[PDB]
């Protein structure tokens, strides 16, 4: 319950935050919604001597549209994602899936950026960001770079983010008219991390799948894109057999960890089931 | 008008709103952690990182030099006061602070005293302890093997404990009840027989408010005051006095507002002792408040029974005999809350709601490297296990005979005319009417229609879901009392009530119990309201302060209404008798010429001539009639003649997703009969809560240990606690079959929903797999475990 | 230590706090607003729920120092001149509390949830109250308490 | 002084401490558990010191 | 006067009077000591609280 | 305007800010909760407020807290050492030198200092040396016996 002692900093600009990260080094940690960082500190899992709070930086907030790209501030709180008229119209998947994340109180503090930066295989945004083909803008002492969601997750709690960088915003292309989507999440109770999860974004053309994106939650050390699974559908008629093939291809890449949520046997089978349910729910939403 | 006066009282039977709500809804409740005293320091505990091993060395210097830290105590500081070990309610001894070795992970090794909880936490991290890991004992069976490691090296050489002879060093005791010879004989000649093995998993009560206290020894006055999360402050005081040498009248224990107990706050935990010792040493207040992980990991757990049930019967379903053998895991030390003469509680109540002619049970207690406990979660002293067993067995017998589960129960029920009914185990059930209640439940849910929907669904091999119907008809046994057979550390299990009427008509009442949110301040007032014609609103009730309240045994096992409820009525009735005597003097008539009508004594015939309780109260203080002492008050200590036996009939319908193993409770119908009802609103709340605990235990709760003895899922991260979303809508019903021996015919009811719901959920889950031969599935019925069984019996997808 | 100014229950509070001090301890230990409770160390129970700058937040997972210039409301501040708030009245009337440990957090959540959704359905209530655990009520009466408060807020 | 002894047999006695414990442990038949009392005294006359 | 004997022999006593320095907490205890065979030191007397 | 001061009470530094008109007696009672010292009058006669300041007996109701910045103040709460009663406290207890106990804290602080000014006092000297303290309960007789007791204990 009791976190260790640390020095606090509250910069008002990304630049000041980046400077502090460079000045203080690895002993400093960016504090965002705090709903992953503080819990870890309260259990003495992580003991940073410096906390750089980034809640007072306005440039990390806001949801806007630049062409066909929806720009989401890293400090956008989960509930603002749900209530955002832009996200509801342009990226319905994120608005609905955010409802499956934690609970109301947590959603008032936890941000999309922190959910992604944490890099926990158990979190929902990593898979979601892959299904929607998002990109992340990172700012460091040298400037800004943009990396894809697909390739950002390296390992458990590890991402492309450098120790002197701050994720500024999440850029995701608006859904094209008629885009189908889904996020099936098998969980023990509301507000708990998924036992297995699957994010899907797809487009239809006649009786075939013209566009397909499949991602898996909590069935490997990182969220996973299932390209082989995608390949079982692209340009093919949407049939029961094709959906089953996609699940098998997704199942094949699972490397679940055994814990109280179940063994590898169960998690893998649930990943397949969530893939089957996700694809079907996505197809139903296509037009 | 007479009816209006009775309504104005807000007494027996009324669903009046609670008196205790005002403070709680405004954040003005007074819980242990809310307390702040002058010079109060904070204590924190250094806990064992391993499950079993010797203590090589404890380093206190780094913590002692830390600014803010006043003291770091170890078992060595406790030896002079002979407090490194403390007696338990089970007749065993538990370590206050590990001395030569640690017996379970998270065990208390040392304590720190600092200015606040923040510095205190830093001090625990600064205290380093070196250990020599020893082989761990997790499974009760491996514990009894000839080459099993010696856990209790302190008991070496002993051949007897506090509950009979000991056959192994890890063996705690063996207890039995019933007619073994007769039962063995019945089974040998029985035409139909069934035997099933079932594990009742170790779970934790996990009250929202954890355990804690603010101990305060005043060296100037020479006395101790401890504010504590205790379900039995009076016995705590007696024990604390004995172990401290401080005379009992100079020891004051006070249970303030407690955030739930559920049997978790009945015992004395090492944290309390250390706080007291620390307070006595430092000469100032010391506060100790455990965190959630400490609560789940070290306070009293529940269940953990490995049962082998057997049932003998005839082809038509009439039960001839019952045979049960059990292996009980009590952890490192036996601190299992229980009456001194019952190491397995009232497990011999497992005959259930059925007229079973012969039966025998045998419980074997075993030590393991785990935290102590066993009785602590609306269990009524092992009744939860007894009911689960009998109900599970009846289902097994029903399925073997291809007989409907309700029909086999109705056929075996103890009939209404058989009460008071003496069972094969020796219990005298006070009253009941199971048949009427069963038909009532079956009718309300259209049971036949349910079985048809189930039959229609099973017929289709493609049905995406499985339908399950669970039914439990149980009898509880609450009101732990008869001093001849029931006693806590030698104290008879009675209870008391002192009521004092003031000159102007209002009153103050104190009992030996202690509510933890069950509503005593409202309900107790309602009992007295009806007995004396004084509105419940001005009858102020208090409990928990050993320095003001009459001695009692506290509240757990739903004993309050049975025991204290009787003492309240009797103490009230002593006052009513004196009041009649006073009314006679005032009205210049004889007592026999008077009639009590709600709130006044009126002369038979002439209604205009009467004297209210207000009139009588005043007279008592003004000038007492010759022969009587001034005042109007009474005290009563009730030694109950028997327990109370409330019953219930619960039905649950579930739908299992064949593709994921997820179980959705489609419906749950609970009918409870606790005799005379004091407050229907309060009763409904207890049911809702208990059924919810039942759902949590059957569908999700568990406390798994890995091969090395580390407790897994000991925080809310994994330990299951349902939210408003997972909790189903409960349907409640009832009947009224009063306890003949009880002063107001009221029976306990708070623990019934817990005890009965657990086997109802398993009954529903097993019944969903029944058609493919499944007889039992161990809890918890999490989606992971149900899917595992789904794949095994080829029902997955 | 950082000097902050937090508006708690309508009153300014200029205090010197250690950065590691959790808002829940600041509220309970410094201001003695002991209504808010602690039921866990993992941020699940929500017995510490308070209203911060227009939102429901679990004060055990927020730092007091972060409330510099913030508007914080606790259960002690719900009643108006002694007259109970709709939610307080609802829990009382509908017997939505027993031990009363989770009550302050429930009330603070319901107080905000009802402004987020004035006419919620039962499903919406249960889901909207998911961050708060209760060990005594079984939630059923709490649902009725929220419904009761909602009816009076639109009265 | 502080015990009840059997007439003609000093070896057989019970102190108030023994009695008190007995009162809470196992009350004799026809007696409520515990050991306490209350008394409201309405004096018959005043006291006249000098 | 109300006297309650505890399980271990000590006792608590309360009366309807209220000392202002005349020594009731001592004298009252002495009266009870002689009547019950319990030392006056452990007979805790209290007054003044109407509850 | 409040003045910041640090008073040493019973060997402990007390850092406070009080208005200049704050009498020492209220500072001890209200700001420090050292409610042993009492108020029995408004004319400086009773002595129920007597505390030891910089080695002298002083009626705290007629002295300003603001005049004690850096002073050494001794109150009744500080006579005992490690729990062991000072000869003066033991004297009043053994000789029944108190009933209601309202003048006691003042009597003790005065006796404490008087016994240093005069180690072997005659009865007349005791009665005279204790003239600044009024008592409504004792009649003074047991008080002089108490001081004689404390006197003897200090010499052995
Ligand atoms: C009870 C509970 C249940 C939860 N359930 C779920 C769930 O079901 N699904 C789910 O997905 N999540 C869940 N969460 C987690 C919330 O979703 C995680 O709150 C949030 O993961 C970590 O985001 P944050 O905004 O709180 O940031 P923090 O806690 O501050 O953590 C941020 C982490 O990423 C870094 N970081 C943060 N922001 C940035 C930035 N802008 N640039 C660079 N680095 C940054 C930090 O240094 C740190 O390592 C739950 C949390 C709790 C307490
Ligand atoms: N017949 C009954 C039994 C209990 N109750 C009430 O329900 C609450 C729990 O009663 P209980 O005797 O079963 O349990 P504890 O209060 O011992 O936990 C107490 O307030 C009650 O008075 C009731 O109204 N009527
Ligand atoms: S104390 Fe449990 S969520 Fe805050
Ligand atoms: S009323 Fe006790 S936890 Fe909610
Ligand atoms: S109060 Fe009387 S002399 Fe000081
Ligand atoms: S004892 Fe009362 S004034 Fe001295």
């Amino acid at each position: 319950m009791i976190p260790p002692r640390f020095e606090y900093h509250a910069p008002k600009s990304v630049g000041e935050a980046v400077a502090l990260l460079g000045q203080l080094g690895s002993d400093a940690k960016l504090l965002a919604g705090g709903h992953s960082l503080l819990p870890m500190m309260k259990l003495r899992f992580a003991q940073p001597e410096h906390l750089i709070d980034i809640n007072r930086i306005p440039e990390l907030r806001g949801i806007r549209e630049e062409g066909s790209t929806v720009v989401i501030g890293a400090m956008t709180v989960e509930n603002d994602l749900i209530s955002s008229p832009i996200v509801q119209a342009r990226l319905p998947l994120l608005a609905e899936a955010a409802k499956l994340i934690a609970d109301p109180q947590v959603r008032n503090r936890g941000t999309i950026g922190g959910d992604i930066a944490h890099g926990d295989p158990g979190n929902d945004h990593p898979a979601l960001s892959i299904a929607v083909e998002a990109h992340f803008v990172l700012e460091g002492p040298n400037g800004r770079r943009t990396v894809p969601a697909d390739g950002f997750f390296l390992g458990t709690y590890m991402t492309l983010l450098e120790e002197n960088e701050v994720m500024v915003e999440i850029r995701v292309p608006a859904f094209a008219a008629g885009t189908g989507w889904a996020y099936e999440k098998l969980k023990r109770k509301t507000g708990d991390w998924a036992t297995a999860g699957c994010a899907v974004v797809m487009r239809k053309s006649g009786g075939t799948v013209s566009h397909i994106r499949i991602a898996l939650t909590n069935v490997a050390p990182t969220a996973l894109r299932a390209e082989a699974a995608e390949a079982a559908l692209l340009g093919k008629a949407f049939t029961k057999e094709a959906v089953q093939a996609a699940a098998d291809a997704a199942i094949a890449i699972c490397e679940p960890a055994e814990d109280l949520r179940g063994d590898a046997d169960y998690k893998t089978a649930m990943a397949g089931q969530m893939v089957k349910r996700a694809l079907n729910a996505a197809w139903a939403r296509c037009a | 008008d007479a009816e209006a006066r009775e309504l104005a009282l807000a007494g027996m039977g009324a669903s009046r709103l609670r008196k205790e709500d005002a403070r709680f809804i405004q954040g003005k409740g007074n819980y242990v952690d809310d307390i702040k005293m002058p010079g109060m320091l904070h204590m924190d505990i250094v806990r064992a990182p391993i499950a079993h091993g010797r203590i090589k060395k404890i380093h206190k210097d780094a913590a002692l030099a830390m600014p803010g830290v006043h003291a770091v105590l170890t078992a060595e500081d406790l030896k002079p006061l002979k407090l490194h070990w403390m007696p338990t309610l089970a007749g065993d001894v538990a370590a206050v602070l590990a001395d030569e070795k640690v017996h379970f992970q998270m065990q208390e090794v040392a304590i720190v005293i600092a200015d606040d909880r923040y510095i205190a936490a830093d001090a625990v991290e600064a205290v380093k302890v070196e250990y020599d890991e020893l082989p761990v004992v997790i499974d009760p069976i491996d514990a009894l093997k000839p080459d099993a490691p010696v856990l209790r090296e302190d008991l070496a050489g002993k051949t007897s404990g506090a509950h009979g002879p000991r056959e192994h060093h890890n063996h705690i005791f063996t207890w039995g009840a019933g007619d073994k010879a007769a039962t063995d004989a019945v089974f040998a000649n029985a035409p139909v027989t069934v035997s099933q093995h079932m594990y009742y998993p170790r779970v934790h009560p996990c009250p929202l408010e954890t355990c804690g206290c603010v101990a305060s020894f005043d060296p100037i006055k020479g006395d101790l005051t401890t504010y504590i999360t205790s379900q039995a402050p009076h016995v705590v005081r007696t024990v604390v006095s004995m172990l401290s040498g401080i005379p009992e009248s100079k020891v004051r224990i006070v249970s303030p507002d407690i955030g739930g107990g559920f049997g978790n706050k009945v015992g004395i935990y090492p944290g309390y002792v250390c706080a007291i010792v620390a307070s006595i040493v430092l000469g100032r207040p010391v506060k100790w408040v455990e965190d959630r992980v400490e609560n789940i990991s070290t306070t009293a757990f529940a269940r953990d029974y490995h049962m082998d049930g057997e049932l003998a019967a005839t082809p038509d379903g009439k039960i001839l005999g019952l045979r049960v053998n059990v292996v009980a895991d009590h952890g490192a030390f036996d601190a299992c809350a229980d009456p001194t003469k019952f190491p397995a509680g009232l497990f011999h109540i497992c005959s259930g709601s059925y007229d079973i002619p012969r039966a025998h049970c045998s419980v074997k207690g075993v030590y393991t490297n785990k935290a102590p406990g066993g009785v602590a979660y609306r269990c009524s002293f092992r009744v939860t296990e007894a009911v689960y067993l009998i109900e599970r067995m009846v289902d097994v017998l029903a399925q073997k005979l291809n007989m409907d589960k309700a029909e086999i129960r109705a056929k075996n029920f103890i009939r209404k005319e058989q009460f008071p009914y003496t069972t094969q185990f020796g219990f005298e059930y006070d009253s009941g009417d199971y048949h009427t209640a069963l038909k009532k439940v079956l009718d309300a849910v259209d049971y036949p229609a349910l079985r048809a929907e189930q039959a229609a669904r099973r017929a289709d091999p493609n049905s995406p879901t499985l339908m399950g119907i669970g039914l439990v008809t149980f009898t509880e046994v609450v009101g732990a009392g008869p001093s001849k057979m029931c006693d806590i550390l030698g104290v008879g299990m009675f209870d008391s009530c002192e009521i004092r009427i003031h000159p102007t008509g209002s009153a103050i009442a104190r009992m030996g119990t202690i509510t933890q949110g069950q509503g005593h301040q409202t309900t107790y007032a309602q009992i007295i309201a009806t007995e004396l014609g004084i509105p419940s609103e001005v009858i102020q009730v208090e409990e928990g302060d050993t320095s003001t309240a009459p001695y009692g045994l506290g509240t757990y096992g739903s004993r309050s209404t049975p025991v204290a409820g009787a003492a309240i009525a009797l103490a009230a009735r002593k006052i009513h008798a004196k009041a009649r005597k006073i009314a006679a003097h005032m009205l210049e008539v004889n007592e026999n010429d008077l009639d009590w009508e709600v709130d006044r004594f009126k002369v038979k015939g002439d209604d205009s001539k009467f004297k209210t309780m207000a009139d009588i109260a005043w007279q008592a203080y003004h000038q007492p009639p010759a022969g009587l002492e001034p005042g109007l008050e009474a005290v009563h200590y009730y030694d109950p003649p028997n327990f109370t036996y409330p019953f219930g009939i619960y039905l649950c319908v579930v739908d299992i997703d064949r593709a994921t193993g997820e179980t959705k409770v489609r419906r749950f119908y609970a009918l409870d009969d606790c005799g005379t009802r004091i407050n229907p609103m309060i009763i409904e709340g207890q049911i809702h809560g208990g059924l919810t605990e039942g759902y949590a235990v059957a569908m999700g709760q568990q406390m798994p240990f890995d091969a090395q003895g580390n407790l897994l899922g000991n925080t809310l991260m994994d330990y299951f606690l349902p939210t408003a979303v997972e909790t189903p809508h409960w349907e409640t019903d009832h009947t009224v079959t009063p306890s003949p021996h009880h002063p107001i015919g009221a029976k306990g009811v708070a623990e019934s929903p817990h005890v009965g719901s657990i086997p109802t959920f398993t009954a529903a889950v097993v019944d969903a797999f029944a058609h493919v031969g499944v007889t039992h599935l161990d809890m918890p019925h999490t989606s992971y475990r149900v899917w595992k069984s789904l794949k095994e019996h080829n029902l997955a997808l | 230590k950082k000097i902050i100014t937090v508006n708690v229950n309508g009153k300014a509070q200029e205090k010197a706090v250690e950065p590691r001090t959790l808002l829940i301890h600041f509220l309970r230990e410094e201001l003695n607003l002991t209504g808010a409770h602690i039921g866990c160390e993992t941020s699940h129970c929500g017995a510490c729920t308070v209203d911060i700058d227009g939102r429901s937040v679990k004060s055990c997972t927020h730092l007091a120092v972060q409330c510099d210039g913030s508007e914080v409301l606790t259960v002690e501040g719900l009643a108006n001149k002694g007259v109970l708030h709709a939610v307080q009245e609802g829990f009382y009337k509908e017997h939505g509390l027993q031990c009363g440990f989770c009550t302050p957090g429930m009330l603070m959540r319901a107080y905000r949830f009802l402004q987020e959704n004035p006419n919620p359905t039962e499903a919406e209530i249960r889901m909207g109250m998911t961050g708060n655990l209760c060990r005594c009520t079984g939630y059923q009466n709490i649902v009725k308490a929220v419904q009761y408060a909602a009816r009076k807020l639109q009265e």
